[PDB]
């Protein structure tokens, strides 16, 4: 492996990393935020201007951060099925 | 290359006669099996 | 001008000798449009092939449905601490294992939902798995990018298969070769020698998360559903894509097998259609369930059901394409109302019970009604020639 | 007119009262094997 | 350059992709049913020529800008 | 006149009297044209597209399963 | 080297977030500007591959082939676009529109052919008939109608076609078309609005007992739980 | 009040149940 | 009464045309365009009128198999108009969006 590596190089692309127990929550936030976004994606119907998944991520992590101080997070403008999935995945990262 | 990817159960495992192969299964009547099952355990 | 005068005959002989019975509503009554003038060589030879063509169509949505029972629940199995994810029968239809975002893969048993031993040694979510009818294994597959191999003769891991940049949402086992297909966030299936734990096939065309899978002994032999709202039909002996679909506008997140018909359903947030493998000839629609679909499991007489992302549960009939039975799933106490879901779900090998595996920590089984009796237990009602599709 | 204890809250109604008396109603904690 | 030059070139980096001497990858459209032939060929000409006439009126707007600075040095 | 194939074919007049045949533009590349959905006709339904008989929705015996396991 | 600075600025960037679609057509702006071909063709070709399904890049290529004058590639273009979203209009409307305006309405009779073999909404239609329209022609804007009313059924697309046949100019057609009508809607769909119609026409033709007798047949025909405006035009009539 | 103010054919989808 | 007629039209169009969506969208910038056309210049009806005395066979509207289609190559006049025309368009629009 040494002589390999001397005389070829890292060939560090392509190869993955497990996650080591350091990594762990930083990946399950990246699983998190992906699912939400499928969910956002797919919710919306056709032609309503898809770009909102940023400013919902936001109001999803306000929501984990109001839950963790017990604090009500209550939104006037936002519509229900956003609402009601925010709460899902809430539940869900408070249970674990 | 690593310690890893070194050979390792290199002999795969197939279903023997009485762990359910499929001919088994085929034979078997798992309708009336279920039923009986689900009354079993209803009776306790 | 009085040219000529009296409508008198004409208005009614006009209106009423033709077939009485509307045959498509839109008829153009072929015979009587015949006498204008204008482009008849070329426009009305295209105008009466496309009357042909709507006739079809609107006659051809017309299958009287088949009446084949309600469904209802029967038991509520409540043990898992996460929402439930996967869901799989082993061949022998003597027990299920159930994977969740707990970490752990319960297996039950199927027939008194008694909690057999419980496996442990995942690090997320796990997102699928299978039990392998030829082997005595079980693959599971998870969010933390690892695919497992247990030995259910000593309860233990004893595989590990490695290349995956990221989650993985779902595995498939080939039924005839000793080889594994997974699918995950890379955008990318992997198909994996079971012995030598080697990634053959990279089959690699899709834009975004492979989000289904299906796996066969036919040619196409993996069919991959995937964000894109495309189905790529692969041939795995080159590792190269066949037919692609693209008729979806959202990700379709169910793919299904018919166990007897050589033809296959996928569901999306908009629609659920079915294809002729082949070639991928669509076959029709299953509208009517305007949900996230997340789930199709066909029976062996000819049911389909597709659970939803909200508790909505439709039972499908597979030949007239009629959803004969609307069904709400009812969260477990606890619960919030926005924690009805459903992820996973699976015929047993009988196709009399259906397991159902909810955003809610707990796994239903559903079962049909034992009197039958159809006069007693009408399905929903069936209305004919309403319109032609718009498609 | 009797007061509930905090300790003694309900605030969820039983399984039973949520899904009829038709329903095989499992709650399986504990490992069996 | 003004009154003596050695004609000082300027300095790439060795590891450049130099984005100059061809496409950077090179993909060309797909062709279609209608014949392209002539509407690029008919005007290579034209290919170099726009260039050449385009850096030309860069060249020149630069100059008078650089002596603009004198036209408008007091406004 | 040394123009050689600077162009695509001309659609082709089909052999089902269809006039003209622009779906050699999807058709290019992915070698396999021949599977490419790219009509209107792949929209409808297989019962009901017309100029289709019967359609066998049956698994394709064991021969072919034997040669396709095989290969 | 300044064309360097831009051009490794602008790769990087697009190597960066290569799903940002600004990006793209940024660079195919900027370098439009001084090497107008080659490169740019490449670089959208580039960004159609990260994303093919998005429009507004469809659209800023076709506008840049227009620019400089490349007429062909443009109409190759559109030919790939039309081929690859057969359902959004955009594109079918800006290729129209073009073959309209070169003069070359020879194309565009069988551009509107291939999008018609979609079955497009009744505005494709009605764009169709009112291109015919403007270069008369009206013995095949006929056709187009008889296609249109077979594929849309409805009592509007008759009335339009009824009403064309009066522009044109005749009297046998337009009451044949609305006996064609009649027959064809069966029923189930004739409403009142086509009965006035039939009615008004007969009007403008000054011809008096082919009217009443329609009012008398439109008023035996629907119950009279809905005559309201069928009677309210018939009074009108008769003491008119 | 305050609080109720501060705070053929196809259909589209439909998601839960809102309770405030 | 016609130059009522006339008004007839506008204020039917006026309370016409007074974003929803593309598809909406895709039509009305259209037929805006269409507006703005001036067709029907003297080389259409010469077209028309000259080749048709010497139809031996096909038709110069027949386009079921013709060829010469493909090859229609416009004058300098058309597509120099179609370079202004969208030069106006991209005018209006930046002159619009601020």
């Amino acid at each position: 492996n040494l002589l390999a590596r001397q005389f070829e190089g890292r060939h560090s692309t392509g190869v993955a990393k497990q996650i080591t127990k350091q990594r762990v929550d930083s990946h399950q936030d990246l699983e998190l935020r992906a699912a939400v976004m499928n969910d956002i994606l797919d919710m919306i119907p056709e032609g309503i201007r898809q770009g909102k998944s940023k400013t919902i991520l936001q109001h999803l992590s306000e929501a984990w951060r109001c839950w963790k101080a017990n604090i009500p997070w209550k939104v006037p403008g936002l519509p229900a099925p956003i609402e009601n999935m925010i709460l899902r995945y809430v539940k869900s990262k408070a249970d674990w | 290359t690593s310690s890893r990817a070194l050979p390792a159960h290199l002999k795969l495992k197939y279903r023997q006669e009485s762990q359910g192969t499929e001919e088994e299964v085929r034979k078997q009547d798992l309708r009336e099996a279920l039923l009986r099952a689900e009354a079993a355990h209803f009776a306790t | 001008t009085v040219r000529a005068d009296s409508e008198n005959p004409s208005s009614q002989v006009i209106t009423k000798f033709s077939d009485p019975n509307k045959k498509i509503a839109g008829q153009v009554s072929m015979q009587s449009l015949e006498k204008i003038k204008g482009v008849p060589e070329a426009a009305h030879r295209i105008a009466g092939e496309s009357q042909a063509s709507l006739v079809k169509r609107t006659l051809a949505e017309q299958i009287r449905p088949e009446w084949h029972a309600p469904w209802t629940l029967m038991r509520v199995i409540s043990g898992h601490l996460g929402w439930v994810r996967c869901v799989d029968v082993e061949p022998g239809n003597q027990w299920f294992c159930t994977g969740a975002g707990d970490r752990t893969i319960k297996i039950w048993d199927l027939a008194s939902g008694v909690l057999k031993l419980t496996l442990t040694g995942h690090i997320a979510t796990v997102r699928g798995l299978a039990v392998s009818p030829r082997h005595p294994y079980l693959f599971s597959c998870g969010e933390d990018k690892m695919v497992k191999c247990w030995d259910l003769e000593t309860n233990k891991v004893i595989r590990h298969y490695h290349g995956h940049l990221s989650g993985v949402y779902a595995l498939k086992l080939h039924p005839t070769l000793d080889v594994l297909v997974t699918a995950g966030r890379d955008a990318v299936a992997r198909v994996w020698d079971m012995r030598t734990r080697q990634n053959v096939h990279v089959l690699s065309g899709h834009k975004s998360t492979v989000a289904s899978l299906a796996v066969q002994e036919f040619d196409p032999q993996v069919v991959t559903g995937s964000m894109d709202s495309t189905i790529r039909l692969w041939d795995l002996a080159a590792g190269k894509t066949l037919t692609t679909l693209t008729h979806h506008k959202k990700t379709v997140r169910a793919l299904s097998l018919h166990p007897d018909e050589f033809t296959f359903a996928s569901g999306s947030s908009d629609n659920i259609k079915h294809w002729k493998f082949p070639e991928g000839a669509f076959m029709g629609n299953f509208e009517g369930h305007n949900a996230i679909v997340n789930t199709l499991s066909i029976n062996s007489d000819n049911v389909m059901f597709s659970g939803a992302d909200n508790g909505s549960m439709c039972f499908w009939d597979w030949k007239s394409g009629h959803k004969y039975q609307e069904l709400q799933s009812v969260v477990q106490p606890g619960s919030l109302d926005s924690e009805a879901g459903i992820f996973a779900s699976s015929f047993d090998k009988t196709g009399l019970r259906l397991i159902t595996c909810e955003a809610d920590k707990s796994v239903k089984i559903y079962k049909q009604v034992d009197n039958a009796t159809p006069e007693t237990h009408p399905n929903l009602p069936w209305t004919p020639s309403n319109l032609r599709r718009r498609y | 007119n009797a007061v509930v204890l905090h300790e003694d809250k309900q605030y969820y109604p039983s399984a039973e009262e949520v899904y009829g008396s038709n329903v095989d109603i499992m709650v399986q904690e504990q490992d069996t094997q | 350059k003004a009154a003596g030059i050695n004609i000082k070139l300027f300095r790439r980096k060795k590891n450049e992709m130099d984005y100059n001497a061809s496409i950077p990858f090179e993909k060309k459209p797909a062709i279609g049913f209608y014949d392209t032939s002539e509407e690029d060929r008919q005007n290579f000409r034209e290919k170099r020529e726009a260039d050449q006439k385009i850096i030309e009126n860069g060249i020149r707007n630069n100059e008078m800008e650089s002596e603009g600075r004198k036209f408008g040095h007091f406004e | 006149r040394s123009a050689k194939s600077a162009g695509n074919t001309l659609a082709l007049q089909v052999t089902s009297s269809g006039a003209v045949d622009y779906n050699a533009i999807a058709r290019q590349g992915h070698e396999h044209g021949e599977l490419v959905q790219a009509s209107f006709r792949d929209l409808i339904p297989l019962r009901a597209r017309l100029g289709v008989g019967e359609i066998s929705l049956e698994k394709p015996s064991d021969e072919q399963k034997q040669e396709v396991a095989n290969k | 080297e300044f064309q360097g600075r831009k051009r490794k600025e602008f790769e990087d960037a697009i190597r960066r977030n290569r799903l940002a679609m600004g990006h793209w057509m940024r660079y195919g702006q900027w370098e439009l500007d001084q090497k107008e071909f080659a490169r740019a063709r490449s670089v959208f070709e580039r960004a159609l591959d990260v994303d093919s399904t998005y429009i507004p890049l469809w659209l800023k290529y076709i506008e840049c082939e227009m620019k400089n004058r490349n007429i062909n590639h443009a109409r190759n273009l559109f030919d790939r676009a039309v081929t690859q979203l057969p359902r959004v209009d955009k594109l079918w409307y800006k290729y129209v529109y073009m073959e309209e305006m070169l003069g070359n309405i020879t194309g565009c009779r069988q551009v509107f052919e291939r999008w018609l073999k979609w079955e497009p909404d009744e505005n494709c239609w009605m764009s169709y008939i009112r291109m015919e329209r403007r270069y008369h022609e009206n013995e095949r804007a006929r056709g187009i109608y008889e296609r249109f009313v077979v594929v849309h059924p409805e009592v509007t697309n008759w009335l339009r076609w009824a009403r064309f046949e009066e522009e044109c100019g005749n009297a046998a057609n337009v009451r044949q078309v609305y006996l064609a009508a009649i027959d064809a809607l069966g029923q189930e769909f004739l409403n009142e609005r086509f009965f006035i119609a039939f009615a008004k026409f007969e009007i403008r033709q000054k011809e008096y007992e082919r009217a009443r007798t329609i009012f008398k047949y439109a008023i035996d025909f629907m119950p009279r739980s809905k005559s309201m405006e069928l009677y309210k035009e018939y009074t009108h009539f008769e003491k008119q | 009040e305050q609080h109720k103010r501060r705070f053929e054919k196809d259909k589209s989808i439909k998601t839960w149940n809102y309770q405030p | 009464i016609e130059e009522s007629e006339k008004w007839d039209q506008r204020l039917r169009k006026k309370k016409q045309t007074i974003f929803s969506d593309y598809h909406s969208q895709a039509s009305k910038d259209y037929n805006r365009g269409i507006r703005d056309l001036k067709p029907d210049y003297e080389k259409y009806d010469k077209d028309k009128k000259e080749e048709k005395s010497k139809s031996r066979s096909v038709a110069l509207y027949d386009e079921a198999e013709r060829l010469d289609w493909v090859s229609n190559k416009p004058d300098k006049e058309h597509v120099e108009r179609l370079v202004e025309s969208i030069k106006k368009q991209d005018q209006r629009r930046l002159k619009n969006t601020k």
